DNA sequence: TCAGCGAGA
RNA sequence: AUCGAGAGG
DNA sequence: TCTCGCTGACCTCTCGAT
């Protein structure tokens, strides 16, 4: 049926659509239940039941069930392979920066600015990424890209040509394929389907974890602290200081080991 | 030209021309020589678990004239023998037995003798021993440590 | 203290500035590398679990407490409990013993890896440390290496080499004083050895020692040059001093190119040992080195004389010179019988030993696994052709005569064991009772009323061992498929609380008598004798074996420390012996190796002037362009041997004077142009020169050490003395057709092994069964029963033979199309197959991932 | 022999105390054992010997039907005076290697090697009949268990020929 | 490890 | 499932 | 023009520990 694969970046209103729950703050399913947490990084609610076609508070159990949501449950009545396509998100608390186009070989997210890697780097460590965002949104396409049209017709070095053709060509890239910029700047991180990462059961009580699992559960932890010292004024420089954790939790999430050592459990 | 009597019920024919001066060793001596430094005593901290109680004995607070000690150490006989260990699947290791000792001084009296001096026995652990043929029982499977080729310790000037 | 030595050497002596200081002005050199054995390694983790307890100690003693601070509250042993186990199971370098037989342990236990923790890693190490070093010679085996990506790095201790204080290895020189060899050894390192200037073994010497050429081939500063005598410091100690045990066993070594002889040195570690040992009749001599040390023989520890003999245990009764004041004077050998092994072999003793016969210190009274009077023994002597036949050996494959199967050379004993574990569960879902739901009737007699299967019972596939039911569906432990065999050993373990159920209570009381008789009954024969001298404190005696069967009762009564959660746990010991089949590997110890394609009736197979047929067929055209001369050449002395054997056995069938075999045998035994052994059977006995001569009746064993075995002269003279061709080929004929081959064919006797890589083990095959979950394809392991993988390759080759349909199939209809293979298995059971390929779920799972990195990628319709 | 049932032995990978050898041995060593049967081709052999000393084929007791040509070999060993073996062994008549995995608890198979003959060695030579020298002789060799008479080994083989042969001289 | 690669200095 | 240690091709 | 990160380097089986 399909004739093409088409290949852009997700808007935050696109992740958000992806989505059918915005809760991920808990980390595991249980310590000694198989049921799933509600509103955990597995959890009936938002990625569908662990049980097939089934109701445990039994209010309805039927064929015609099917579809229809009980009372006490909460949950849908589909099978686990929805459980597989099912999507969820993190409401992160500050926008943080996208890791592959921050530290790119040529930074993409340097390259629409005139800021080299160690700027752009050293802005966002501190933390910062919304300082990048606000950077971002405030530049013009089209301004830019005649202004540098006109300076690369008039060009006296071959290199500075060919730095402002590059520059012409990524600002005309990002005009034609409807991509805004700043969308390098996560607000919205998606988490994975969670039949994705097994999190496989064994033979005894003591479960082997998925990394993908606890990685999402200590970017999670790093959301949480954000959230409790924003909602609470704290002291301008921890609150930097635990951005910067969340910023290097967000990056070791989604590319480990690109920038400083990776996470070793 | 056999002597023992299990090779004089079949002598081999040997074709060997080079007199032999000195005779083969003990094909494991190595794991025999390398766990019994590890495990006998030694009257110096040089090798073994003595050497190891010489490290890190003395823990105690900072300045506070308390410190923990001991006497010497003993390993006590194995619960299970080899067979019986593989058996039912048991790890085939002995006790440890270390005497400690324990010293208490008078506080802001560095001049002053020690106030009390307490010494008592303390099991530590468990210790897997290897048997005769150098090898270990762990969890009933037999198991072999082989040796490590490092670089030894010191300065190289390498490009 | 070495770090600190090596530190003062290399600098020859603040201690920042003086390296520096020469730092203005080869690491793979054995001086720079020491060896760390399992002694160290196991009190550095006594040091990090010490260090722990240390710090928890400090912690909780920073409060300080008068009177109230005692050296029991302070440590605590599980710290170092918790890092002993960890290392002792989890550590790189601690292994799963390689028990296929003694030689593979003799080789496990002499290995030396330059990985683990603290060391090198086999991706990022280049050629310069995984190749050889002149400081190699006599420390590490130059031959044998690992085939795979370990090469170079995993390396064998050679015969000779040990260990310093310091940790270097170091090898033992015989010291040259005044141009002539004394018999003193000094052992020297890498370092020291460098300095000096060494002779070579094989250096003739005279009576007196002197070197006999004027001009004596030696080394120096890590080259070898002709030297004068001299100049010479040190001499070889021997001629195996550079090969390792395993290198060492290989007869006619410098004959092979080390690469075969790599393959064979690792081709005896995989030989399975046989139903009987049979020794090799061309060996080197350090076969009952191995088996000695190898420890699978039993050794006397006391020299005496045999006092009861059994297949179970020996009683040794101990001299009186030996006998400790207090000791009874008792020594009893009970003998391992049919145990599972690391690899699934059997272990087995079979007494070597008669009633009365006299005993020295060290003799092997009981033979272990692949040994035969104390002697290793790995494979079978058999006889070869080297010959084409019919295409059946064409290309590296070997022939088998019906005669090897029919009498079990070949046969392996394999045990396997199977476990059954009870957990505990709320409810009581689960069972152990015998009583099971939807039992067949045959099935429950199977089992006995404990609901175990009996000792000794034939089982085959899809029969129940155990008999469990959970909810409540059978949860019975069975045979899983194919695999059949007896049930030899049964063993149920119940913890000290652990309820005991009365059939199970009656189970393990029936093993607990059984084993408590043995143990009164191993007492009272010690104590017999002490009963016996009291005859010529019967009390306290009597209060002492007591005393002693009252702590083995308490002992095997003891309750066994089982995990939590579960109650019990059966296990049910199988074995099987395995015939050899078409698919069997086969090899030599020269690196020639093969695969039986057929088994050949004994009249079809190429037979004698004196209607003798051979055993193996080998293709002749894989000596040459190897370069295995070796294999041939233990050919050849294997025939002489066998016919000095058939002389012996011909004159043992009709009656012969104890005068003839003895000169016929000492006639044998001085044979050769020089050799050191010197037989003498006027020394012997006619009892003893009887069994030596029976021994020797199935062909006499030749020893040929590594670098100095038997010339060609030699091997040609011991085929004269026992009437046979010294060409070593012999006229054979085809016994399809009776018709001579038209060229002479070299036959003799070449010591085979058989691998452990039978067919049955790795003959799959899967229609389907169960999928991942990430990803809905099928498994990956012949144990999980899963499909072959489809690599890039096999998806390049079919593209290039543009088989789109079939790629198609296999890549959807085959994995990943969940409602297509759903579809295609109706269509293929209904016998009207047709299939509609659609997504595979990896390629959603891909979706999902690259969703999750934040970049849209989605399916444009049109 | 194909099955052997020892009292005190429940399967071949075991012991039996006061005798040397294996269960295993035991049964390579009844394998390894020659008779003659003229009555029918499956009997039962009953073995019993007791006290210190070799347990060789003449401890079988005596039928008129079988006759042991080899009373000589050991099948095993008693090594106290109080240990005793008491075993049945069941011989039957077939031809070729008939194994036993191919078609109770305490009985013992045993790969069967029916065939009685070891080895066969035959040369032509000359032969002077009347004046004729193109005629040659041929000298057949047996080695055997002693169980199959030669000349009745070459009646059987030449019939077996003959047989084979007839279905080529019919159409 | 050990290369090779372009892109900052 | 993953990791470590091997082995075969 | 030259450092300076970033990139790259077939299939099968067995074992145990997490
Ligand atoms: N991709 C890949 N990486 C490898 O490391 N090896 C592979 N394949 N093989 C395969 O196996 C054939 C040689 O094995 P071998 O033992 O039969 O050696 P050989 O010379 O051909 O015959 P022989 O052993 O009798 O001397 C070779 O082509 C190949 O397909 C072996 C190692
Ligand atoms: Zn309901």
């Amino acid at each position: 049926e399909f004739d093409a694969i088409k290949i852009a970046l997700a808007s935050p209103d696109m992740i958000r659509s992806w989505s059918f729950g915005e809760v991920k703050k808990p980390e595991t399913i249980n310590y000694r239940t198989f049921k799933p947490e509600r509103d955990g990084l597995f959890c009936a609610r938002i990625f569908g039941p662990v049980k097939d076609y089934e109701c445990l508070c039994g209010k309805y159990k039927r064929l015609k069930h099917r579809g229809v949501i009980c009372e006490k449950c909460g949950v849908e009545v589909t099978q686990t392979k929805v459980r597989r396509e099912r999507m969820g998100h993190i409401e992160l608390a500050s926008p943080t920066a996208h890791i592959w186009f921050l530290k790119s070989l040529p930074s993409r997210i340097g390259l629409l600015l005139d800021m080299p890697l160690r700027d752009i780097e050293r802005v966002l460590y501190f933390e910062g990424a919304e300082a990048i965002q606000a950077l971002l949104k405030s530049m013009d396409l089209e301004q830019e890209c005649e202004q540098l049209r006109e300076e690369l017709n008039e060009t006296n070095s071959e290199t500075k040509r060919k730095k402002l053709t590059k520059r012409i060509k990524l600002l005309e890239a990002f005009v034609q394929s409807g991509n805004k910029p700043e969308w390098m700047i996560l607000t919205v991180l998606p988490v994975l389907p969670p039949d994705l990462r097994p999190l496989v059961p064994l033979d005894g009580g003591r479960f082997a974890t998925s990394d993908l699992n606890d990685l999402y559960r200590r970017v999670i932890n790093r959301n949480n602290r954000l959230k409790r010292l924003l909602d609470l004024a704290a002291p301008d420089i921890i609150v930097r200081n635990e951005k910067r954790m969340l910023q290097e939790a967000v990056d070791a999430l989604l590319d480990n080991g690109r920038r400083g050592r990776a996470i070793t459990g | 030209m056999v002597y023992s009597y299990t090779e004089k019920k079949r002598i081999r024919k040997d074709f060997g021309k080079r007199p032999q001066v000195l005779d083969v060793p003990y094909l494991l001596s190595i794991q025999l020589d390398s766990f019994q430094k590890f495990i006998e005593q030694d009257p110096e901290g040089q090798y073994g678990l003595e050497a190891a109680f010489r490290s890190v004995f003395p823990i105690q607070s900072y300045s506070g004239n308390s410190e923990l000690q001991y006497v010497s150490y003993r390993l006590g006989e194995p619960v299970f023998d080899v067979q019986e260990c593989q058996i039912r699947g048991v790890t085939y290791s002995a006790p440890l037995r270390v005497k400690l000792r324990l010293v208490i001084y008078e506080r802001e009296a560095p001049e002053g003798t020690v106030k009390d001096i307490k010494e008592q026995e303390v099991y530590m652990g468990e210790i897997p021993l290897m048997t005769d043929n150098g090898t270990f029982v762990i969890n009933g499977t037999e198991r072999v440590i082989v040796s490590q080729l490092h670089r030894s310790p010191g300065v190289f000037f390498d490009s | 203290a070495v770090g600190r030595m090596k530190f003062n050497r290399s600098l020859l002596r603040d201690d920042i500035i003086d390296v520096m200081k020469k730092l203005i002005d080869d690491i793979d050199h054995l001086g720079n590398r020491r060896i760390r054995s399992v002694g160290e390694m196991a009190e550095n983790q006594f040091r990090v679990g010490l260090v722990r307890v240390e710090r928890a100690v400090k912690e909780r003693l920073s409060l300080g407490d008068l009177d109230t601070l005692m050296p029991q509250d302070m440590i605590n042993a599980k710290p170092i409990s918790a890092a002993v186990k960890e290392f002792f199971g989890s550590s790189q370098l601690s292994q799963f013993m390689d028990q296929n037989n003694p030689l593979s342990e003799i080789t496990h236990k002499r290995r030396i890896s330059a990985l683990g923790p603290g060391g090198l890693t086999r991706e990022r190490a280049g050629f310069e440390v995984r190749d050889v070093h002149p400081t190699h010679y006599g420390r590490v085996c130059p031959i044998e290496t690992p085939e795979g990506p370990n090469i170079g790095l995993i390396n064998s201790l050679s015969v000779y080499a040990q260990t310093n204080e310091y940790g270097f290895l170091e090898t033992p020189y015989r010291k040259v004083t005044d141009g002539v060899v004394t018999d003193e050894i000094h052992y020297l390192s890498a370092i020291e050895e460098g300095n000096y200037v060494i002779a070579q073994a094989n250096s003739n010497l005279d009576e007196e020692g002197h070197f006999v050429e004027d001009l004596v081939t030696c080394r120096s500063k890590g080259e070898s040059s002709l030297f004068s005598r001299d100049q010479v410091d040190y001499m070889d100690v021997s001629t195996q001093q550079v090969v390792s045990v395993g290198a060492s066993l290989i007869p006619f070594l410098e004959h092979d190119d080390a690469n075969r002889a790599l393959m064979g040195a690792n081709m005896q570690r995989q030989a399975v040992p046989t139903l009987r040992a049979d020794k090799p009749l061309v060996g080197t001599g350090m076969e009952r080195a191995v088996a000695v040390d190898s420890g699978v023989t039993a050794v006397a520890k006391r020299g005496g004389v045999v006092q009861y003999v059994d297949a179970s245990r020996i009683v040794i009764k101990v001299n009186e010179d030996e006998m400790y004041p207090g000791e009874a004077g008792i020594d009893i050998y009970n003998l391992t019988k049919y145990t599972r092994s690391n690899q699934n072999t059997c272990i087995n003793q079979m007494p070597c030993v008669s009633l009365g016969e006299p005993v020295e210190r060290g003799d092997v009274l009981a033979d272990g696994p692949s040994t035969d009077l104390g002697e290793l023994a790995l494979g079978q002597n058999m006889r070869v052709a080297f010959m084409p036949w019919n295409g059946y050996n064409f290309e590296d494959s070997i022939l088998v005569s019906e005669r090897v199967v029919q009498e079990d050379r070949f046969t392996t004993i394999h045990i396997q064991e199977l476990a059954c574990v009870s957990r505990d569960t709320k409810l009581g879902p689960e069972e152990i009772t015998a009583d099971i739901p939807n039992v067949g009737e045959a099935a429950l007699s199977k089992l006995d009323e404990s609901g175990i299967v009996y000792i000794g019972a034939e089982v085959t596939g899809g029969d129940i061992l155990v008999g469990k039911v959970t909810p409540v569906k059978d949860s019975s432990l069975r045979v899983p498929n194919g695999v059949s065999g007896t049930v030899i050993d049964v063993q149920v373990f119940t913890r000290d609380g652990v309820e005991k159920d009365k059939r199970a209570l009656e189970i393990e009381e029936m093993q607990l008598k059984q084993a408590k008789k043995d143990l009164s009954e191993e007492l009272q024969i010690l104590e017999a004798g002490l009963f016996s001298r009291i005859r010529a404190q019967y009390d306290e005696l009597k209060h002492e074996f007591e005393k002693k069967l009252e702590a083995k009762r308490r002992k095997i009564t003891q309750g066994d420390d089982l995990a939590p959660g579960v109650l019990k746990i059966v296990k049910v010991y199988l074995a099987v012996k395995r015939r050899i089949q078409p698919g069997d590997k086969m090899a030599g110890r020269h690196g020639n190796k093969g695969v039986i394609s057929k088994i050949n009736p004994i009249e079809d197979m190429p037979y004698d002037e004196n209607g003798t047929p051979v055993d193996i067929v080998l293709n002749p055209l894989g000596v040459p362009s190897r370069m295995n001369i070796g294999q041939i050449l233990e050919t050849h002395l294997g025939m002489a041997a066998k016919g000095i054997g058939d002389k012996i056995n011909a004159m043992l069938k009709q009656q012969q004077e104890v005068a003839k075999l003895r000169e016929f045998i000492q006639r044998a035994y001085d044979l050769g142009a020089d050799v050191r052994q010197k037989v003498d059977l006027s020394t012997f006995s006619d009892e003893e020169v009887m069994r030596l001569a029976e021994n020797l009746r199935k062909g006499m064993p030749i020893a040929t050490p590594v670098f100095d075995g038997a010339k060609e002269a030699e091997i040609k003279e011991l085929l004269k003395l026992g009437d046979l061709p010294t060409s070593g080929q012999i006229r054979l004929y085809d016994g399809r057709t009776g018709e001579q081959f038209e060229r002479p064919v070299t036959v003799g006797y070449m010591y085979m092994l058989k691998l452990n890589h039978l067919v049955d083990d790795k003959m799959h095959a899967r229609s389907t069964g169960s999928y991942s979950l990430v990803t809905q394809q099928p498994l990956g392991g012949k144990a999980q029963f899963g499909g072959q993988r489809f690599g890039e390759m096999e998806v390049w080759a079919l593209e290039a033979y543009g088989a789109a349909y079939t790629l198609q199939e296999m890549l959807t209809v085959k994995s990943d199309d969940v409602n297509g293979r759903t579809k295609m298995y109706k269509n293929i059971v209904d016998g009207n197959h047709q299939m509609e390929p659609g997504m595979p779920e990896s390629f959603n799972v891909l979706l999902k991932e690259i969703r999750s990195l934040g970049i849209n990628i989605e399916l444009e319709d049109e | 022999v194909t099955e052997v049932e020892i009292d005190g032995v429940l399967h071949e990978y075991s012991t039996k105390e006061g005798v040397q050898e294996d269960i295993l041995e035991i049964l390579l060593n009844l394998k390894g054992l020659a008779v003659r049967v003229q009555g029918k081709d499956e009997v039962i052999l009953t073995l019993n010997k007791s006290g210190i000393g070799p347990v060789t084929a003449a401890d079988i007791t005596h039928d008129g039907d079988v006759e042991i040509v080899k009373p000589q070999h050991v099948i095993c060993h008693l090594t106290d005076e109080n240990a005793s073996i008491s075993m049945r062994i069941k011989v039957q008549r077939g031809r070729g290697y008939v194994p036993a995995s191919t078609r109770p608890i305490g009985r013992l198979l045993v790969d069967a090697c029916y065939s009685p003959v070891e080895r066969i060695a035959y040369n032509v030579e000359a032969a002077r009949v009347e004046q004729r020298t193109d005629l040659d002789k041929l000298v057949i060799e047996m080695e055997t268990n002693g169980t199959i008479d030669p000349e009745e080994a070459i009646r059987r083989a030449a019939t077996i020929l003959a047989e084979q042969l007839e279905a080529f001289v019919d159409l």
